[PDB]
């Protein structure tokens, strides 16, 4: 049974440090990259960094330098996230995620509560009101190329409340296994789109685009899909 | 026992960056997204005509979400690593300096 299990909720005093774990079962962590993702309440996904557990190579988004330290222990099949000198700005749900061509497997998330020349990913619209059965198009514009080996490393995710994100599309246009045919992707170079046709009641969620060709593996600002009122 | 696997019908994903060896070869780590696994991985190094060779004798996938290391010797200069069959076959542009 393939699963990523994270450690329980943390109550940290301001200025203190914390270390979160991500234990894998059914698969080996050394197989692919392991990333950590930050999500503040009602806000978008923030890619912290990634580890290659096989050699211990780490890469971070500049925003998390001097804050986050990602490690891995291959013997216990576990990846870790160390966060130093915590403030209210660090209060969020931290997710661990497996993969390169989109994050197919995600941990359940760990709540961390604190109490006493850069790449730009433009996701439009921020909110989209649509009637049941309508066609919905979500755009993602990257400031830099998302290409690697002549392929666009553009991925799309669906995120419902109180749940980790779900991979829909990988490599700009490829449908993830188990995802219904109503979801489709298109685009090249810097401009990309996600299409949901027809929109069902289960499609009410927040959608995110993401690049992974080169570090940082930046997510778009997100699109909240709602039903027309 | 008579080892016989059908050619994989589904899609493949690249798992890690293509790694170059010291003996002029490359290691492509892939995972299978389709059905019918265990199956034989369709693999060819071609132009935009076969240009490169396979080192890993019989590349096979055991199950889904289980990466497989494929060692191959690409030619010097431009080449295209073709993994799997259509629809959505993986085509990786490679340049060996």
């Amino acid at each position: 049974v393939k699963l990523l299990e994270q450690s329980g909720a943390e109550l940290v005093k301001p200025g203190a440090s914390v270390r979160l774990s991500c234990t894998a079962s059914g698969f080996n962590i050394k197989d692919t990259y392991m990333s950590w993702v930050k999500q503040r309440p009602e806000q978008g996904l923030e890619w912290i960094g990634r580890i290659d557990p096989a050699n211990g190579d780490t890469k971070y988004d500049p925003k998390f330098q001097g804050k986050a330290t990602i490690t891995a222990d291959t013997s216990s099949n576990t990846a870790y996230l160390h966060l130093s000198s915590l403030t209210s700005g660090d209060t969020a749900v931290y997710y661990c995620s497996r993969g390169w061509e989109g994050f197919a497997y995600w941990g359940q998330g760990t709540l961390v509560t604190v109490s006493a020349s850069e790449l730009v990913m433009t996701q439009t619209p921020a909110s989209l009101a649509v009637s049941l059965g309508q066609r919905a198009t979500i755009s993602c514009r990257a400031s830099e190329n998302v290409d690697r080996y002549g392929n666009s490393f553009m991925h799309w995710y669906q995120q419902k409340a109180g749940q980790p994100p779900k991979l829909l599309i990988y490599r700009a246009s490829n449908l993830e296994s188990g995802i219904p045919a109503r979801f489709s992707g298109s685009g090249s170079r810097t401009d990309f789109t996600l299409t949901i046709n027809p929109v069902e009641a289960d499609d009410v969620a927040t959608y995110f685009c993401q690049r992974s060709n080169e570090v940082p593996w930046t997510f778009g600002g997100g699109t909240k899909l709602e039903i027309k009122r | 026992m008579g080892m016989s696997y059908s050619m994989c019908t589904g899609k493949f994903k690249i798992v890690k960056e293509i790694a170059e060896t010291q003996h002029g070869t490359i290691v492509i780590r892939v995972q299978y997204e389709g059905d019918g696994s265990p199956c034989k991985i369709p693999f060819e190094i071609m132009d935009l005509h076969v240009l490169g060779r396979l080192i890993t004798v019989n590349p096979i996938v055991t199950e889904k979400d289980s990466p497989v290391n494929i060692e191959a010797e690409p030619p010097f200069g431009d080449s295209y690593i073709i993994i799997g069959v259509e629809p959505g076959q993986l085509k990786l542009n490679w340049f060996k300096k």
